[PDB]
């Protein structure tokens, strides 16, 4: 890459390691490669939010004109969020779009995701059936969010009522993580997810 | 041969069967012993839904082994 961005990276990639936040377990971010092009970055899920306990890991790649241009981020650990995609990780942010700025970093990239777990913003989703859910069924929201977050994150708190309907669905020969899919798209009622699974 | 039907609120019921048998008429076993015209029967068997006309032994469905019923739910 250009002497610039390989020594912003570089630059960046040692300020995560020393700051308060490795230290305090929230934000890491690691090489894939050695050409520093493509990062694998992990972000703790906020306390006092359904996804606390979680890490979640993100795929994280440098374009050619970094700095003048802003890292490309993906959720690979699945996550229920109304600006994440459910299904692919994307990221709505506009940090991510056209609010880069140049002197924004990894570290602060990587705080402003949790910023983001923290503090939906609903009216300008990613994930549409989550942000519905989301302004619709708070409760219902939290605790999907949660069951996500112990699912796929790791998060340590779990729901017994959802379990047991994803077993009767799992009972049926379906898939896991389309009956989780599908009970919380269809707000966990049964008929309905199951016309989903059919279809 | 002997299997078992699970309903939507759990009921389960049981049959006795052929493997032979076609889907058609284990669903016509299912009106009688339950009522349910076939045309709203819908069998379920490791996550596939079961057409008729295919058979037990075309689906793998062995004794003891269990079905999922759930019905059409009308739409218009």
């Amino acid at each position: 890459m250009a002497n610039i961005a390989v020594q912003r990276i570089k630059r960046e990639f040692k300020e995560v390691l020393k700051s308060e936040e490795t230290s305090k377990n929230q934000i890491k971010v690691d090489l894939v490669d050695e050409n520093f092009t493509e990062l694998r970055g992990e972000i703790a899920g906020p306390p006092d939010t359904p996804y606390e306990g979680g890490r979640y890991q993100l795929e994280i790649k440098i374009p050619e004109t970094y700095p003048f241009n802003p890292p490309k981020v993906r959720f690979i650990t699945k996550i229920w969020h109304p600006n994440i995609s459910s299904v692919t990780g994307a990221i709505c942010l506009d940090i991510l779009k056209d609010q880069w700025a140049a002197a924004m970093t990894l570290r602060t990239v990587l705080l402003s995701l949790q910023a983001l777990l923290a503090a939906a913003e609903p009216d300008d989703p990613q994930d549409a059936v989550v942000a519905n859910q989301y302004k619709q069924n708070p409760e219902m929201f939290k605790q999907t969010a949660r069951l996500w977050a112990h699912v796929y994150a790791g998060a340590p708190v779990s729901s017994p009522e959802y379990t047991k309907k994803i077993e009767n669905l799992c009972a049926m020969g379906f898939d896991r993580n389309a009956v989780i899919v599908a009970l919380s798209s269809k707000s966990w009622d049964v008929e309905t997810a199951t016309e989903l699974l059919l279809s | 041969m002997q299997i078992f039907v699970k309903t939507l609120t759990g009921k389960t019921i049981t049959l006795e069967v052929e493997p032979s048998d076609t889907i058609e008429n284990v669903k016509a076993k299912i009106q009688d012993k339950e009522g349910i015209p076939p045309d709203q029967q819908r069998l379920i068997f490791a996550g596939k839904q079961l057409e008729d006309g295919r058979t037990l032994s075309d689906y793998n469905i062995q004794k003891e082994s269990t079905l999922h019923l759930v019905l059409r739910l009308r739409g218009g």
